[PDB]
RNA sequence: AAUCGAGAG
């Protein structure tokens, strides 16, 4: 029957009743999924998470006791394990929206136990040595708040359906932003000039991977290609970098000879003569510079002998050792310890692509495509910054154990007393360090985690709208330096992005095209897939092992999984294998091969990308469903696997044997937000970005726990409906129960003439209805323990007696300790009054705003120590009313933003037949420029269900052309009797006379914005000139090009007004300085009557600053002949 | 937060919220002819009923001056 | 007699010493409660 | 008083 439906029984029936099961509406559970699966994963793995693994990764920081070849005993310091701690004391739980009325840290607490192993397994004394305070993630499995019931979640103050990944922290609930960055063990080409700039005989060319450890931990490793023949490895270790030949490492990987490395570098490619030559000057080129490495055992002692220093190796570490730790650590880290037969085989490959793009055989990778593009979560990062300072934290006590055995000299190594000094003399303030990141993104690591940024990773993600907030989980950043970089190219929207990055949402300005938005239905995979058995079910199939025969080069299709060359055969086969891998990923039936399996078979192209097939299980790649046609069932994709797939957008356009995959409902591939745009194929793509841009800045419904949420802003719409031209999947999002906005009968009318660039009308009468009634609501901390320390109780507190303080406080300032909920605070009033004893007489505290505002709630906050003291700790809630005046900015959901021109009367509005009075007047003009006919069609839609009851769906992608909207819902209204076009005849309201053509009324969708400004001054605040500030009652600074205009018009007196309004002798002050009974005279010294003085000193009109410019170049040594005019 | 007023006619509707959802619930209907018998025939009434989000009750649930 | 408890909501008073303290929670937050006062206003 | 972030024109 009908197509949409507003379910109000449901609605109520919610709203009354919270469910006490499964949550309605589930995608936004897995739409703010990824933030959740991260933290979750970080600690809730197949063993330990990633944390254990990562602590247990660290190392084995060792210092060495000064015992008289021996030198003492070892320390090896470890760390065993990291545990949860969520609640806060005995022992009580603490849910959140505390320290949201507190306005402080939702933070857990950390366990660390560690080691102190004396040598090798004679002596360790494990201890538990927690580590402050994690700020822990709400709706994540260290949080109260992990699995209820929506029931639950509203008897725990909370917010009827809350989730989200933010933090909070200080109370300001911050949120870690998604970062987007190279992929994970894919060997991209570049061509990057930066590259041949590195140095002389550098070139453009060289293959770039950026492996992760088990733990996620990112490692560069690039290979440069020198224009004499010769290949430089390059890594990066600490702050900086450190390069080495390629063959040294080659060589040191496997005990393997050159003859080995010749056929896998070329296979069966003998004949060829470029690459033969350039291998045979590697080769002589290594032997000539290092004859004496000969040896495997003798080239790993000559790498720990040049990276000594470089790893912080211990004193006591052979240098076969250190040779062997740091090629197990910081080449190919993605294929772990003990596979270094298979990183030999890897670079091996990584070789024949560099000879490959320096041939031109092989195409280069772009960089910012989202094929090799890849987005880190926020729980990742968490992560690996927490792995970070714990080895700091480790460093840290061993560099204490250096310092006392320094000095000190009174070390045991072996004593429980002993290791209680050395902890009690270092930082355990993790949690707070974290804390600190958290609050101002200034990321500070030793090794920079291989990123590009440094400042920014926490946005406040405020909650001005439900949309906004919504859409903080969503963003995906490129990067700073991206934004501070001023090449367009990596703006473009590219066609690979189809599917995963919204093409609509992106915010219009400086940050445009850097700050994408995921599509819905977008999920990432947080978890490593069951990528064991995938090798071995891939032998199944026809292939080769990787290294039972040797055959490379772009002839032959590649097979490796995640970094893992496992399989060398034909294209023509290749092909073969990743049709039936599909096959068998979508079928179902196989222990292995989750659905969730990124494969992509690169084809043999003619000077095309470099080939081969490729598998990823993957950690953080970016996932998206899409029908699979061989077998109707639900398949995933990935954006390097897309770009080879020949899908199909409708199952309309499914052709034959062009097409395997049919993404169902098109409107997935775009953003939440975008989905909310009612008929977004019918407008200007400029204009669906303004209406994205806009809606974020909507006076919305923040929540309905708004009764205790202190914060600085919150922006409350009083009132709001459901869009009677709702688009489908608003109410499938829940986003119903977060309505903004209001149905309008809006006119396409020019008739009072007050609106024709964009401005707009509202009815005076439907305004004093309360057309539009948000609300400001504001809190401020009010204190005095802001100068008090720890051991020093201050002489002052709340409260005022004893004391002649002013009468008339007890207006609203009138209780034993603050003033009442009920009052209307004007400026200046007494916001609460503080006994001081400092002064011996109580003080109070201004209002210092612009507004006049009511006290919506005071809370007292108490100290989270023990410290009862007398609670000088207090938090209060204003709430403004924002009416809506004229030049408030309203909007409709099409970028037709305008500002409310006048509150035309009533009576003077234009009427219809029905005596309906439109309350918005819109000026047709803008459409031709604007070109929105979604206004249009939502107005059609609006008046057609206003009027049958029903609700009207607009879903981009419904009406073809033989199903046009207009046509669809012309019959509505003219089985409903009403005009087939929407022209409905008018009156107009100061003649009474019938208007010339029938005018287009009918309902939209309107949206109040928070720009609501004006400043003035005469006198008041001031190098003598006006303050700056509006709140300042400064003034307005009159710029260089204002005063240009000035010149400009030839306007002198206006000039001088605009920029305005001596020693005689000298002529470059001193004087006035009378003695007795006589005049003020002058006695400059650079110069009784002149005593050695002068008296040539008269008045002269010139500016202030003179003097402080005179004063300066006074102190710089530096005088001019100014030449003082006469009389 | 039933509208009281009309915004555009200015016709009373605050009284009907109650009514129009008992004419839902309580008898097997459709908005249109609810909105009908309830007495609404300009879509300038109509709005205020056929739309509006009733946040009082999730609204209100989280008092603070009762034991949850 | 004012200050309800915000975790147990029962009314109390203080005595310029453990405000924190809510007798029947002990709960380190305390909200004020509105009294019996004048508020003009104008129904526009 | 400076720095960063959000913006608006
Ligand atoms: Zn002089
Ligand atoms: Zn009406
Ligand atoms: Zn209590």
């Amino acid at each position: 029957a009908r197509t949409a439906d507003f379910r109000t029984l449901e609605r109520e029936s919610r709203f009354i009743n919270p469910p006490k099961d499964k949550s309605a509406f589930p995608l936004l559970q897995e739409a703010v999924q990824p933030h959740i699966g991260s933290f979750n994963a970080l600690t809730e793995g197949p063993d330990g998470g990633l944390l254990n693994l990562g602590v247990k990764d660290i190392g084995e920081k060792v210092i060495f006791d000064g015992k008289p070849g021996y030198l003492g005993n070892k320390l090896s310091v470890s760390v065993e394990q990291v545990s949860i701690a969520k609640p806060m004391s005995v022992e009580r739980k603490v849910y959140p929206s505390e320290s949201r009325q507190r306005l402080t840290s939702y933070r857990g607490k950390l366990l660390l136990k560690l080691k102190w192993s004396v040598n090798n397994g004679e002596e360790n004394l494990f201890e538990v040595r927690d580590c402050g305070g994690l700020p822990v993630m709400l709706q994540s499995n260290r949080c109260h708040l992990n699995k209820m019931s929506p029931y639950e979640l509203v008897q725990h103050k909370e917010e009827s359906d809350e989730i989200g990944g933010y933090f909070i922290v200080n109370g300001i609930e911050k949120l870690i932003r998604m970062l987007i960055v190279q992929r994970r063990n894919h060997p991209m080409a570049i061509i990057r000039p930066s590259f041949a700039n590195r140095g002389a005989s550098y070139s453009h060319y060289g293959i770039q991977i950026r492996s992760v450890r088990p733990d996620q931990t990112s490692q560069t490793n690039v290979l440069h290609y020198l224009n004499d023949g010769q290949v430089t490895f390059r890594f990066s270790w600490r702050k900086n970098e450190y390069l080495v030949p390629v063959v040294m490492i080659l060589k040191a990987l496997c005990h393997t000879s050159d003859r080995e490395i010749f056929d896998g570098i070329i296979g069966n490619d003998v004949k060829d003569s470029f690459l033969t030559d350039r291998l045979e000057l590697l080769l002589r080129g290594f032997k000539k510079r290092y004859p004496h490495l000969q040896n495997r055992t003798q080239v790993l002692q000559y790498l720990g002998d040049k990276f000594r220093v470089v790893f912080q190796a211990s004193p006591d570490q052979s240098d076969l050792e250190v040779g062997q730790e740091v090629l197990d650590r910081i080449v190919l880290v993605h294929l772990g310890k003990d596979g270094s037969q298979d990183k030999f085989r890897m670079l091996l490959f990584m070789i024949r692509k560099l000879y490959s793009l320096v041939a031109g055989e092989c195409s280069p990778d772009n960089p910012d495509a989202t094929q090799h593009q890849e987005v880190l979560l926020g729980g990742f990062l968490y992560g690996m910054i927490l792995k970070e300072k714990i080895d700091e934290y480790l460093q840290n006590i061993i560099a204490q154990v250096r310092m006392d055995i320094n000095r000190g000299m009174a070390i045991n190594f072996k004593d429980k007393r002993y290791m209680s000094r050395v902890l009690m003399r270092v930082n355990e303030n993790i949690g707070s360090k974290m804390q600190y990141f958290l609050s101002t993104g200034n990321l500070v690591s030793q090794s920079g985690l291989d990123l590009q940024q440094v400042s920014g990773y926490t946005v406040v993600a405020e909650k001005i709208n439900f949309y906004r907030f919504i859409s903080h989980f969503r963003m995906v950043h490129r990067g700073s330096f991206f934004a501070q970089l001023k090449t367009t190219t990596v703006r473009k929207l590219l066609p690979e992005s189809w599917g995963f990055l919204c093409p609509v949402h992106t915010p219009d300005g400086s940050p445009c095209g850097l700050l994408n938005h995921f599509a819905h239905k977008c999920r990432i995979s947080t978890q490593q897939s069951d990528v064991s058995r995938i090798p071995s079910i891939l032998y199944s199939l026809g292939v080769a092992p990787a290294s039972h025969t040797f055959a490379a080069g772009p002839s032959l299709c590649c097979v490796q999984i995640d970094g893992k060359i496992i399989g060398w055969v034909s294209h023509e086969q290749g092909k073969i294998i990743a049709d039936t891998l599909r096959y068998w990923k979508v079928e179902g039936k196989t222990p292995g091969l989750p659905i969730d399996l990124e494969i992509g078979y690169v084809p043999p192209s003619t000077r095309g990308q470099y080939p081969g097939l490729y598998l990823f299980g993957g950690h953080s790649r970016m996932l998206r469903p899409v029908r699979y046609l061989p077998l109707d069932k639900e398949d995933i994709v990935g954006p390097f696997e897309q770009v080879y797939m020949n899908i199909a957008v409708t199952p309309q356009e499914i052709q034959n044997n062009v097409h395997t995959h049919v993404e169902f409902t098109p409107t997935n591939i775009l953003s939440i937000l975008a989905n909310l745009t009612p008929f977004s194929d019918f407008n200007q793509s400029p204009r669906n970005m303004y209406q994205c841009q806009m809606g974020k800045q909507t006076m919305g419904t923040p929540g309905v726990a708004l009764c205790h949420r202190s914060d600085n802003k919150l922006y409350r719409l009083q009132t709001g409906q459901t869009p009677i031209v709702k688009a489908n999947l608003y109410d499938d999002y829940g986003m119903d129960n977060f309505p903004n906005g209001f149905n309008a009968v809006v006119a396409v009318i020019s008739y009072t003439g007050y609106d024709m660039d964009d401005a707009m009308i509202i009815n005076k009468s439907a305004d004093e209805r309360g057309f539009g009634y948000g609300t400001m609501y504001k809190t401020e901390k009010v204190d005095l323990a802001l100068n008090r320390n720890r051991g020093d109780p201050i002489t002052q507190h709340f409260g005022f007696g004893n004391d002649e303080w002013p009468k008339e406080w007890l207006e609203k300032l009138d209780e034993d300790g603050l003033p009442y909920i009920g009052t209307y605070v004007e400026e200046g009033d007494p916001i609460c009054a503080y006994f001081d004893d400092t002064l011996n007489k109580t003080k109070i505290k201004t209002y210092h705003s612009s507004e006049p505002a009511y006290i919506e709630e005071v809370n007292l906050i108490g100290d989270e120590s023990n410290k009862f003291q007398e609670l000088q700790t207090v938090s209060i809630k204003y709430r403004i009313r924002r009416t809506p005046q004229i030049g408030d900015k309203f909007s409709s959901r099409h970028g037709q933003k305008g500002v409310c021109s006048r509150k035309w009367p009533t009576i003077d509005m234009p009427f219809s037949e029905t005596g309906i009075q439109p309350d918005i007047i819109i000026n047709p003009h803008a459409f031709p420029s604007r070109m929105t006919i979604g206004m249009f069609v939502e107005s059609l839609a609006g008046k057609a269900g206003a009027l049958h009851g029903i609700a009207q769906d607009s879903t981009p992608w419904i009406f073809n052309e033989d199903d046009t909207p207009a046509d669809y819902f012309g019959e509505q209204l003219a089985k409903a009797g009403y005009n087939y076009h929407g022209n409905e005849p008018m009156y107009s309201g100061a003649t009474g006379e019938e208007l010339r053509a029938d005018i287009y009324v009918g309902v939209v969708y309107y949206q109040r914005l928070r720009h609501m400004k004006f400043q003035v001054r005469s006198t008041g605040p001031v190098t003598m000139q006006p303050v700056k500030g509006r709140k300042r009652h400064g003034g307005i600074r009159v710029g260089e090009m204002e005063r240009d205009a000035l010149i400009g018009h030839g306007t002198s007196f206006l000039l001088q007004d605009r920029l305005l309004n001596v020693c005689r002798e000298c002529g470059s002050t001193q004087q006035s300085v009378p003695r007795i009974g006589s005049i003020s005279t002058v006695c400059c010294r650079r110069c009784d009557s002149q005593i050695v003085g002068g008296n040539e000193t008269t008045t002269v009109a010139i500016p202030f600053v003179l003097k402080y410019l005179d004063s300066e170049l006074s102190a710089m040594g530096i005088r001019l002949r100014y030449n003082v005019e006469p009389k | 937060i039933v509208p009281v007023r009309c915004f555009s006619c200015g016709k009373v509707v605050g009284d009907k919220w109650e009514s129009y959802l008992n004419l839902l619930q309580e008898d097997e209907l459709d908005e249109g002819t609810a909105l009908s018998r309830l007495g609404l025939k300009r879509y300038c009434c109509r709005r205020m009923i056929l739309t509006h989000v009733d946040l009082i009750e999730k609204f209100l649930r989280y008092n603070p001056l009762e034991k949850r | 007699l004012k200050y309800i408890c915000a975790e147990c909501s029962s009314k109390l008073s203080l005595s310029r010493t453990d405000a924190v303290r809510c007798k029947d929670c002990g709960h380190r937050i305390l909200l004020k409660a509105r009294t019996k006062r004048l508020v003009q206003f104008e129904a526009r």
